[PDB]
């Protein structure tokens, strides 16, 4: 039991640590990040397991593991409008709307934390950097780096246009049109033949409407 | 107080989408909207020309309108779903019934049956506008939808449409 | 007020852990090391290229694998004997007050369901999608009926097929791709979408 | 000559990923292009020339054989004989009979 001696040592240090600093981690966002960011320097993961000590005493497990279920459900309830793509904004707005009298306790950073763990359930979730926020993908699609880049271009107006694809990305016409085709085949874009200049491809994931989300609450 | 749906404010909604899973979705949304726009404006009768210009198929502010071919498509969807009947020899003016006559005649039958009035006569007027009804769903139901209703109820085995006092009648079985 | 009791004594807390970290990576080179995995899991120091070299996973995970066999048996039946892991992860944590499951947990328990001879079984599709199925379920054996469904409708997309058969879009995609792999369906890929048709090339 | 059942079969204009199926597909395509050159008589052209030709473009149905996929059926159509590329800059071909 060469290692087990120092094991029980740590147990009682942390428990005290918990007893006077419980609700702080639960009360202010800025403090969570601190605790977390130091853990990854050490080579420990407080969120890895429910049998983790960190989770057992601090409750960071049941907070985040629960945040994942909520993130899954919001995305599903929404997947029919938007195709399996949601902005981190709208996700946030919705997770809160469904948390109740505790409708502030979660930050954008918390959401992203949780999705990263969700990735371990296998292909499913994905985080996509755009301009100054993140898009979250919740249904599978393929590697096409070409698909990311267009998403990123779409982000500035909620739509995209072949002429715009070619000029901004310096791409061949077939290549632009091909990715467009994928956006249509997946339900992430809808075509618009009444737009100034030429056809526009609009993504419901972008496009602000702040309403409803019921009928699809049945998963 | 009817609200417009998120689709109505989304430019693409106004174009027949080529992807087939999206189109099914587009069209379920158009159908749901026509029915609920009529239900709200209490209209049961319009024309293709008459409709083509409503704020139903024309978002003036968004600067998009649903083309004629595409509306002929949604009208045909409703027709086969049972909500729309053409009433002019050449496909031009139509009856629009926000609830299906089948569900109608059923509700009406239920009301008749849990009334202690199971074997007796009603004028068309009494059912839609009477004192006895008031608190039912079919109060204020336009004459035509009421006919289809009883005409479906006849075609089953539950009602015969008569001729009564000095008017249009119906006996319930 | 009491946050400065944290910010500091927290910076110290890390040193205490770091010792269990530093002097445990040296312990890598030579119940045997079963206690070492329970020792590791409690910390949260994963070590796959040493842990899973000798000693697989944890006995906690094991205790849990049998938990789930009971938990999921009927829900599986209700859903046609197959669920993606993410539907499972919801089914399980939602039906609990506290002491929930991490994604790794559920995944690791699942990983040994087989060696444990329990009736459920974790599969991984080539999409990378993880799934759980009952002893009695094989997608391979479902491929006949998929082809029957496609023929009754002429042809159909993944979505259409999912709606008709009452299954999730994800699982329907897999089912049809598999029937294609087996030469029962061919594909028609257009702007209209990715349709599956009976494989008339392998007839006629 | 007279159009084969495949030409009315939508999946025929998507390259099948199933190797058994692709063969039968690839074959049927060779059998047709060598067969069509009786009607139009001409025996030679380029990539873009075929794109608006009825052998690769069914309008009453929908879809056409993608340019990329044209290059696959061609390779087989050259390594069967009945073809040569007339330039080393990769474009324009000689399809025999």
């Amino acid at each position: 039991a060469q290692m087990s001696k120092q094991l029980d040592m740590f147990k009682t240090n942390l428990e005290e640590f918990a007893s006077k600093h419980k609700q702080e981690i639960r009360k202010n966002p800025e403090f969570r990040v601190q605790f977390q960011d130091m853990c990854a320097t050490i080579g420990v993961d407080p969120l890895a397991s429910g049998k983790g000590f960190w989770s057992e005493m601090l409750g960071v497990g049941d907070f985040y593991y629960e945040l994942g279920v909520q993130i899954i459900e919001v995305c599903l309830a929404l997947k029919h409008r938007n195709g399996g793509l949601i902005t981190l904004e709208e996700l946030h707005q919705q997770v809160l709307k469904g948390r109740g009298k505790f409708a502030q306790d979660v930050s954008q950073d918390d959401l992203i934390r949780a999705i990263k763990k969700l990735k371990a359930l296998g292909t499913g979730f994905g985080i996509i950097p755009v301009g100054g926020t993140y898009l979250i993908q919740s249904v599978p699609a393929e590697l096409n780096m070409d698909h990311t880049v267009v998403l990123q271009l779409a982000e500035k107006n909620g739509y995209v246009t072949v002429s715009e694809i070619k000029a901004s990305l310096k791409w061949e016409t077939e290549r632009a049109r091909q990715v467009l085709e994928h956006l249509l085949k997946e339900g992430l874009a809808w075509l618009d033949l009444q737009a100034p200049g030429e056809a526009h491809y609009w993504l419901p994931a972008l496009f602000t409407d702040l309403y409803s989300q019921e009928i699809t609450a049945e998963e | 107080s009817f609200e417009w749906p998120w689709q109505y404010r989304f430019p693409p909604f106004f174009t027949l989408q080529p992807n087939v899973d999206t189109r099914q979705k587009q069209l379920a949304a158009w159908c749901s909207l026509v029915l609920s726009f009529c239900r709200l404006h209490k209209q049961s009768s319009m024309t293709v020309m008459e409709a083509q210009e409503s704020p139903l198929f024309n978002n003036v502010k968004l600067q998009r309108k649903l083309p004629v071919e595409s509306i002929q498509i949604v009208l045909e969807e409703l027709r086969k779903k049972g909500n729309l009947e053409w009433l002019d020899k050449s496909k031009s003016s139509f009856l629009i019934m926000w609830r299906r006559p089948e569900e109608w005649g059923k509700l009406i039958y239920q009301w008749v049956s849990r009334s202690g009035q199971n074997n007796s006569v009603f004028t068309l007027y009494e059912l839609t506008n009477g004192e006895d009804t008031e608190d039912e769903e079919f109060h204020g139901l336009d004459e035509a939808t009421l006919l289809r209703a009883l005409q479906a109820l006849q075609q089953e085995h539950k009602a015969e449409i008569i001729t009564v006092s000095d008017g249009r009648g119906v006996k319930f079985f | 007020k009491n946050i400065s009791e944290a910010f500091e004594d927290l910076s110290k807390l890390m040193i205490k852990a770091k010792e269990m970290v530093e002097l445990s990576k040296s312990i890598a080179n030579k119940d045997e090391t079963i206690r070492f995995k329970s020792y590791l899991l409690s910390m949260g120091i994963a070590n796959p290229v040493t842990r899973e070299t000798y000693g697989s996973g944890t006995q906690y995970h094991m205790q849990l694998a049998k938990q789930l066999a009971g938990i999921l048996q009927v829900p599986l039946e209700e859903r046609g004997g197959i669920m993606s892991l993410t539907e499972v992860y919801c089914l399980v944590n939602r039906a609990r007050g506290m002491e929930l499951l991490s994604p790794e947990d559920l995944v690791n328990a699942c990983k040994m369901l087989e060696a444990l001879k329990l009736p459920l079984r974790l599969r991984v599709f080539d999409s990378g999608v993880m799934v759980i199925e009952l002893q009695s379920h094989k997608e391979e054996e479902m491929v006949a009926s998929a082809l029957e469904t496609v023929s009754e409708k002429g042809s159909l997309t993944s979505e259409e097929f999912a709606k008709l058969v009452g299954m999730s879009v994800l699982l329907a995609k897999e089912r049809l791709l598999l029937a294609e792999k087996m030469g029962h369906l061919c594909r028609d890929d257009s702007v209209e979408g990715l349709r599956f048709y009976p494989n008339l090339f392998m007839t006629q």
